RNA sequence: AGAACUGGCGCUGCGGGAUGAACCGAACGCCGGGUUAAGGCGCCCGAUGCCGACGCUCAUCAGACCCCAGAAAAGGUGUU
RNA sequence: UAGCCCUGAAAAUGGAUGGCGCUGGAGCGUCGGGCCCAUACCCGGCCGUCGCCGGCGUCGAGAGUGGACGGGAGCGGCGGCCCGGAGCCCCGCGGACGCUACGCCGCGACGAGUAGGAGGGCCGCUGCGGUGAGCCUUGAAGCCUAGGGCGCGGGCCCGG
């Protein structure tokens, strides 16, 4: 015998990606060859973001990108994002930033290339930089989904903010006792 | 305490730590019979705590040496004093033996109060053990060995079974 | 003693005694295939002594000795010529078997071919005339 | 002290345990230490690079004893081949479970 | 892992001084075996030559 | 208080040139002391007899 | 019948307790060597087939190992 | 006064230190050395899971934990008549295995389990779309088998 643990000895993280996408399997085989040979970390952060699921690779919008690159120190670097870049319309002017990502959309890659940018994928990134030197790695708002706003303490106790599941947001749906003190009680 | 095998007399001194209230403690001395020097300085912290306001953490011992007598060849007569706790109550007991050494005496007491009083090895406490010379020993089985020109035979001798032929043809003459 | 294969370690097998089903001794409505006892009270799962052992991972044989025939080759069943010339480059580590469906005309065909290519087949003299 | 047996060793019974039942750890994975370089590559930060300088810290408990003892895997001693006595009462009371102060130098040789 | 103190030159791979710790303690328990038996005969031959 | 005599006692040893080891330690085992039995000799004691 | 702390059986074999859910050890892949644990060493039954050491005890119902499976008040020139 | 043994002391099928038995002990009490074994502990083998890895350098031309050229000054060591200097291999045209990357390979630690949950299954049954220049009257499915095997096993294959 040894001890009295409750087992977490089997780690539960991703090691090979559950997608049978043969093109992503040609980018795992590139990077886990470069993860253990770089003697640095930027590959080993890209190498685990190619593992992650569809949710945990959220769609990064265009305007989060061109805001985080206007900081002092990101002026000519090549932004790398694991995930898809979708364009926003709320911004008007797009500079000639250079990006490198899987699956920029059809409208975004017009708006990058017309203003004189350059888009890349993760195979002409390795030739440009095996270390991945001189980049900023970005990711979208992974807690942006409407799923995550159902999640909190419980939609019944004090200070809830939890958005309880109804089939239609409207009157006489979850608004009678539990929500107002004149009828029943207030949470 | 086990009294495992023959015992061994130890002469243990010890003292309690010098407080700011009191320097120079009196550094008491006892006489402990024990099988080894771990039990000896672990019965020492039982008889001291019965007699003074001391215990192990506020004290230490400063010498645990075996004392062993001046005559392992001269035959002696010992009178000892006990404090055994019986089943009904407790008692006080004087008792005599006769052997070459106090290692062979108070061991011979422990192997006999277990016999003639069922007193297990932890109950019985030794008060003082000094020898007394001839014609002061009251106990009668000692009294018959204050006898020069002493004699007796070896009647009815039997020994070493199975050692010889298992099924000999020879009835063993007991001399 | 035909074709003298490569390296044979001395085959150890941890058991040669073929796990039988509990209570297959008493009936013939129970076949001797293993099914593990998922009863609550029985003394095979609870693993008392003197009874039928149940198979776990400890009885698995050695990895360089697994699926080894006692001759020293490893069986691989083929059905004609054109999948027996897949076994030219394995003719001292892997051996052929001819399936039962292959008739004695074709089984006479692929027993000369496996002598040119120098492969042990394990049943050359089957369905002969 | 109802469950252990602790006493004060002397030097060859600390010299046999390191040599015979000593096993090191780099990150995890208990290794046979069996060299002077499996010690100094992972613990030459402290100046006790070799074998007997390790055994000098563990005897005269000195500078880096926390860093030296936590390097050692716990000594997996075999069963005592001479025997034991009653296993559950104290070494004062004839048994063997507790403070024994120098009879543990006998017992290390029986455990090994 | 070959056992130290059961084969040599595993002691000497790990504690190189422990060879010359050893041929000090094979000399000095041979020359002090010489010192006894020479002297233990020296009081035994002197007692013999009296008779 | 023991941080405040670890501030001014830090800079006091800082301009003095040493490695003072201000960190407190647990109660160490008793180093080998040395007793004196000046003139007189230890008093023998032994267990009293039983009385009620 | 009901609780508190902690352990345990339930879900768990094995060694020992003659036998047993729960006691005492001790926790389990399959094996070959070595050693011990609790326990035992007349023979069933592996091991005292030791020149084991010291004393006690004779029953016309002897006594004989935790839980544990039969006992008290009281009494004896039975014996130390 | 208290140790043993005795009296106190009766229960229904024949009966329980487990039994046979036991009295210089095979009883009681205190102890010693020996000696026997568990799936406990230690060493060694093998299986599996987990943890941190190792190779796409088949680079027999590759070797780097400092590397290059490069000229302005001097050390040895090269070849003398004390000045000083490229060789891309070659007399062998040459040097095993391997990297299903979802595969190997290394080290290291642990392994029980109902209810229950997962992962794996080149286990199985019935059909469909593909695929095997598959299989067969020179004998398919099925069934039988004291025939020979493999797999830890679900099961599978060959001979009759
Ligand atoms: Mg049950
Ligand atoms: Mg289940």
């Amino acid at each position: 015998g040894v001890d009295i643990r409750h087992n977490k000895d089997r780690k539960v993280r991703r090691k090979e990606p559950k997608s049978q996408d043969i093109y992503l399997r040609l980018l795992v085989k590139l990077y886990r060859f470069l993860a253990r040979r770089t003697n640095s970390t930027f590959n080993q952060v890209v190498l685990k973001r190619l593992f992650m699921s569809r949710t945990n690779r959220p769609p990064l919008s265009l305007s989060r990108m061109i805001r985080k690159m206007k900081l002092p120190g990101r002026e000519n670097k090549t932004a790398v994002v694991v995930g898809t870049i979708t364009d926003d319309v709320r911004v008007q002017e797009v500079p000639k930033l250079k990006v490198c990502a899987l699956r920029v959309t059809s409208r975004a890659r017009s708006r990058i290339l017309r203003a004189g940018g350059k888009i890349l994928t993760f195979d002409q990134l390795a030739l440009d930089s095996p270390k991945g030197c001189g980049t900023v790695l970005l990711s979208g708002p992974r807690k942006g989904r409407e799923v995550y706003r159902h999640f909190g303490k419980a939609p019944g106790t004090p200070h809830s903010h939890t958005k309880p599941y109804v089939r239609s947001k409207g009157r006489k749906f979850e608004r009678a006792r539990g929500r107002r003190a004149s009828r029943g009680y207030k949470n | 305490m086990k009294a495992s095998g023959t015992l061994r007399e130890y002469k243990v001194v010890g003292r309690c730590l010098p407080t700011p209230k009191c320097h120079t403690p009196p550094l008491y001395r006892m006489r402990i019979f024990a099988p080894n020097h771990v039990v000896a300085k672990s019965r020492f912290w039982y008889f001291v705590s019965q007699l003074k306001k001391m215990k192990k953490s506020s004290g230490e011992i400063v010498y645990c040496g075996q004392v062993f007598e001046k005559s392992p060849l001269r035959v002696k007569n010992f009178g000892i004093w006990l404090r055994y706790d019986s089943r009904s109550g407790t008692h006080n007991m004087y008792r005599e033996y006769r052997d070459l050494t106090t290692a062979g005496a108070v061991t011979q007491c422990y192997r006999d109060m277990g016999a003639r009083h069922r007193a297990r090895a932890h109950s019985i406490q030794i008060m003082k053990v000094e020898e007394i010379a001839a014609s002061k020993c009251r106990r009668p089985a000692v009294k018959q060995f204050h006898d020069s020109k002493i004699k007796f035979p070896l009647p009815h001798r039997v020994l070493r079974r199975q050692h010889k032929p298992r099924f000999t043809t020879k009835r063993p003459n007991t001399f | 003693a035909a074709l003298r294969p490569l390296v044979k370690p001395k085959i150890v097998k941890k058991r040669t005694k073929k796990f039988i089903r509990h209570q297959s001794d008493r009936y013939v409505k129970i076949k001797r295939n293993w099914r593990k006892p998922r009863g609550i009270d029985n003394r095979v799962r609870r693993r008392f002594k003197g009874q039928i052992l149940m198979p776990n991972i400890g009885y698995g044989s050695n990895k360089k000795t697994k699926h080894m025939l006692p001759s020293g080759f490893r069986k691989f069943l083929v059905h004609n010529v054109k999948e027996l010339e897949v076994l030219l480059m394995c003719n001292k580590s892997y051996c052929a078997e001819i399936a039962h469906n292959v008739s004695s005309k074709n089984r006479k065909a692929i027993v000369e071919r496996a002598a040119q290519l120098a492969i042990r087949v394990t049943n050359p003299n089957a369905r002969l005339r | 002290e109802p469950y252990i047996a602790w006493g004060y060793p002397n030097l060859k019974s600390v010299n046999e345990l390191i040599y015979k039942r000593g096993y090191g750890k780099i990150n995890k994975k208990r290794i046979a230490l069996t060299d002077n370089a499996l010690i100094a590559r992972s613990l030459g930060k402290y100046g006790i690079i070799c074998m007997e300088d390790l055994i000098h810290e563990i005897y005269t408990v000195g500078k880096r004893f926390k860093e030296a003892n936590n390097f050692l895997w716990p000594f997996k001693l075999s069963s005592p081949r001479g025997g034991m006595k009653k296993k559950t009462t104290h070494f004062v009371e004839g048994g063997d479970a507790g403070n024994r102060e120098d009879q543990i130098n006998r017992l290390i040789r029986r455990m090994n | 892992k070959k056992n130290p103190l059961k084969n040599l030159r595993i002691m000497l791979k790990l504690n190189p001084y422990a060879k010359t710790m050893r041929r000090n303690t094979i000399l000095r328990q041979a020359r002090n075996h010489k010192l006894r038996v020479d002297k233990a005969a020296a009081a035994a031959a002197a007692l013999q030559a009296k008779s | 208080k023991r941080v405040k005599e670890n501030d001014q006692k830090k800079k006091e040893a800082k301009e003095k040139g040493t490695w003072v080891q201000l960190k407190r330690q647990p109660a160490p085992p008793r180093e080998a002391h040395f007793v004196r039995t000046n003139g007189k000799e230890p008093e023998l004691l032994e267990p009293i007899p039983y009385e009620f």
